[PDB]
């Protein structure tokens, strides 16, 4: 670890010198903060080539008959697709309502995401105009990789002689169109030397300053490090607002090819700026000689709602505040057919959040599916794929979701009814293959657990998919309408993105409530354990206003394994209560767990209490006895590995969780099993809305 | 509406 080239004195710089974690980052942030005091890494003054006084705003003075006419020389659009995550499904039906023969598409996948890269692998080999980009960067959000990206996809798309586009449309997996493709090539086809870019149009003073754009900042280690100040170039224009555009061919090539002092040094300029694609495309198009191609208006409706997308919910991510927008629900869906302004996308949308809006939008755009068409109401999402390892997942989700395939293998020997040969008995065997949440009528249904085992009467290996669904466990005995625990709570569409509530001793569980309208009212809350230990207490005060309320009670790990319990008091009146469950783990570090392990761990904290503060006073008050021998067993239960913890979690598990039903992918044995295929529930059952087949004479998949 | 991403320093 030599020292720094410079005295490195910047309280920013120091303060990110010390989080930082690899030896690399390290010295990549020194080098950076010296070059800058030596004021040789960011430019000074820029020359302007822009004929204007200023900003030209060429209008599109919208009338409806703009779109209906026929181009007899439409322009062929070049799509770049930005996607990241697990809805693979939801991606694949968004590219189905998209996709034109006479178009391209370029998709680039997150390193992070490999699951979602080979899905979109067997899609770009179906279709001779669809691809991926080989190379692949990890586009954490405000990060200056970003740009990046989109500087290279235009590189790439330039070079690509064979593809002869007029446009260049960037898209994420949370974006869908609200109007038709005829539409959109219509008035494309009247605009084709325009460029679409919108402006925040509010002050540009606080523009900087909240963007941070005269702030030093640096990508690495998947981080953005804040290093120190900057001044803005003179000579310039400097304008923003929403990274998502339509920029033409022209535009382009001039971004990517030319060497004049404005494009160089703002590359530069951009190469250390946090959420530089919202900045760097306008700056360089005001201040180029293409400054009187700008529409003020990107073609996007985005659902911002400030009031709950700005939570600083990237603070871990970045040295900085985010935003972000919101997703679209059923009562948005009129917001589509606005006649003010020409739009063509519109984004967020999420399936995991609310697929009814977007099976609105697609049928209000391509007419309703054939009778009878399945799944339609559906939605499927993987969250484990084996090719991704078992290290992938945590010890919480491998204890739970071999446990899930148990539990399945013991409903298929329970629903065969015989007194000879059980056929339908199985011995599980490796680990599971893939999982899929499930969600019907926007409603969460469980997981399904894909995984191998024999059957024990004929020996032989079955490859069989299990759906297992959850309790009910929330019982009212007044405002309050549902109360919830789990972990990952999303303070923007105020949910829990942690869907099971799997939990396991280490973890710090949340208590939500939700609320309905009335006045202001104080209640009371109580956490108790598996064994009737109080482990915390506090009131809370909901306002009139008061929709969602949520905390974490600081509680010294590890929790005691087993059913706890939440209630929820109105001056000792019980108003309602509900359970979850700490998981005790088979697995450490993907190992079978060793009794040193497991007696350090299932065995309540290592303070004997949650907090300082004791609740012994309130137990005979609630009809809370602790009973010594519960005690004694949960001490025994500790002590426990193999086979005898395998039977203390299985019937956890039973007794919060239902195999709902079990069908086997191939040939079984068991005469009660159906095929995976023809059931309604099955990641295997047809799902058309979002497979993709040969082309139609129409050029069109949808 | 209104665009830019950034909320600010804090």
């Amino acid at each position: 670890d030599q020292p720094p080239k410079c005295d490195i004195s910047g309280k920013e710089a120091i303060s990110a010198l010390s989080r930082a974690k690899s030896k690399h980052c390290r010295q990549e942030i020194g080098e950076t903060y010296c070059r800058h005091k030596l004021g040789l890494l960011m430019p000074e003054k820029v020359t302007r080539f822009c004929p204007l006084e200023g900003k030209a705003n060429k209008n599109v003075q919208w009338d409806e008959d703009s779109v209906e006419y026929m181009p007899a020389n439409p322009v062929r659009i070049a799509f770049v697709l930005v996607v990241h995550g697990r809805a693979s499904r939801q991606l694949q039906r968004m590219f189905k309502a998209i996709y034109h023969k006479d178009h391209f598409y370029y998709i680039h996948v997150d390193k992070r995401s490999n699951y979602l890269h080979r899905q979109v692998l067997q899609v770009s080999r179906q279709y001779s105009n669809v691809r991926v980009t080989p190379w692949r960067m990890a586009t954490i959000w405000g990060g200056a990789s970003l740009l990046s990206t989109y500087l290279q996809s235009m590189r790439d798309l330039l070079e690509m002689t064979d593809w002869p586009w007029d446009f260049f449309i960037n898209l994420s997996a949370a974006d869908y169109p609200i109007r038709t493709n005829d539409q959109l090539v219509a008035f494309l086809s009247r605009y084709r030397d325009m460029n679409f870019l919108k402006s925040h149009g509010r002050d540009n003073a606080r523009f900087i300053r909240k963007q941070g754009l005269d702030r030093l900042f640096l990508e690495c280690d998947a981080h953005m490090w804040r290093l120190g100040d900057r001044r803005i170039p003179e000579g310039i224009a400097v304008d923003g607002g929403s990274d998502w555009f339509l920029l033409n061919r022209r535009f382009v090539e001039y971004v990517t090819f030319s060497t004049d002092d404005l494009v160089t040094k703002m590359k530069q300029f951009y190469s250390y700026t946090l959420l530089p694609a919202e900045s760097f495309f306008h700056t360089v198009l005001e201040n180029s000689p293409h400054c009187d191609t700008m529409v003020d208006n990107n073609l996007r409706i985005t659902n911002w709602n400030r009031k709950l997308g700005c939570k600083c919910q990237y603070k871990h991510i970045v040295d900085w505040c985010g935003c972000s927008p919101n997703d679209f629900k059923p009562q948005d869906f009129h917001r589509f057919q606005q006649t003010a302004r020409p739009t063509f996308f519109a984004r967020k949308f999420e399936a995991v959040v609310n697929q009814e809006i977007i099976g609105q939008l697609d049928y209000y755009l391509y007419g309703n599916y054939p009778a009878g068409t399945p799944g339609l109401r559906s939605y499927w999402e993987n969250v484990y794929d084996e090719p991704d390892g078992i290290h992938s997942l945590s010890d919480v989700t491998l204890t739970l979701y071999h446990s899930f395939a148990r539990l399945g293998l013991r409903r298929a020997e329970t629903s065969l009814h015989t007194d000879g040969e059980n056929s339908c008995r199985y011995y599980p065997m490796g680990h599971p293959a893939s999982v899929h949440l499930y969600f019907l009528a926007d409603r969460f249904q469980g997981f399904l657990i894909k995984h191998h085992a024999t059957n024990l009467a004929v020996s032989k290996l079955e490859t069989l998919e299990t759906w297992v669904m959850p309790k009910k466990v929330f019982k009212i005995a007044g405002r309050l309408q549902f109360s919830e625990v789990g972990t990952d709570w999303d303070a923007k569409e105020r949910l829990f993105r942690n869907f099971g509530g799997l939990l396991g001793p280490m973890d710090e569980p949340v208590g939500m409530q939700k609320w309905g309208k009335g006045p202001n009212v104080t209640v009371t809350v109580i956490w108790v354990d598996p064994v009737n230990v109080i482990a915390a207490t506090y009131d809370i005060l909901i306002e009139s206003t008061a929709e969602f309320t949520h905390y974490k009670p600081p509680l010294n790990l590890p929790l005691r394994p087993g059913v706890w319990t939440v209630k929820i008091l109105h001056h000792w009146v019980p108003v309602a209560e509900t359970k979850f469950l700490v998981a005790p783990l088979t697995f450490s570090n993907r190992q079978p767990i060793k009794p040193e392990e497991a007696l350090k761990l299932h065995n309540g904290p290592l303070r004997n209490a949650y907090m300082e503060q004791s609740f012994q006073s309130l137990n005979p008050v609630l009809s809370l006895p602790i009973n010594p021998a519960q005690v004694e067993q949960a001490r025994r239960n500790a002590a426990s590995t193999g086979t005898a913890l395998e039977g203390w979690l299985d019937s956890l598990v039973g007794g919060m969780w239902t195999a709902m039903d079990i069908c086997a992918t191939g040939p079984t044995a068991c005469p009660v099993m159906q095929t995976c295929s023809q059931t309604a529930w099955s990641s295997f059952s047809p799902d058309p809305k979002s497979e993709l087949g040969a082309v139609k004479p129409d050029g069109r998949l949808r | 509406e209104e665009e830019g991403s950034a909320g600010g320093q804090g």
